[PDB]
């Protein structure tokens, strides 16, 4: 499985319209349902990016 | 399409409470009398109002 929030990082963002929120911000910009997955240390069964 | 998770909720609750309540009372009276050796008078009068 995918970390929760994996889909939120990279996310082009404007810092002008509000605070931290994922409605500040338009479209993911990267493949990362296709790039190389590392299995986070810390929680067994999910998977980020190697990046 | 890009799906962004956004789970959220927000509340709000306004409400307002008036009683108003007014009063009035009036009450009267009046005793009158007359006296003459071979005649006596009375009178009275009440008013009351709410």
């Amino acid at each position: 499985t995918v970390l929760p929030g994996v889909e939120a990082i990279g996310l082009g963002y404007n810092p002008f319209i509000s605070y931290a929120s994922v409605n500040s911000g338009a479209v993911q910009l990267f493949d990362w349902a296709t790039a190389k997955k590392r299995e986070v240390p810390f929680k067994a069964g999910y998977f980020v990016p190697e990046i | 399409v890009d799906v962004q998770q956004n789970d959220s909720a927000t509340y709000t609750n306004v409400s307002g409470n008036t009683i108003s309540e007014y009063q009035r009372s009036l009450a009267t009276s009046v005793a009158i009398e007359g006296r003459y050796n071979f005649f006596s008078g009375s009178l009275s009068t009440d008013f009351d109002s709410n």
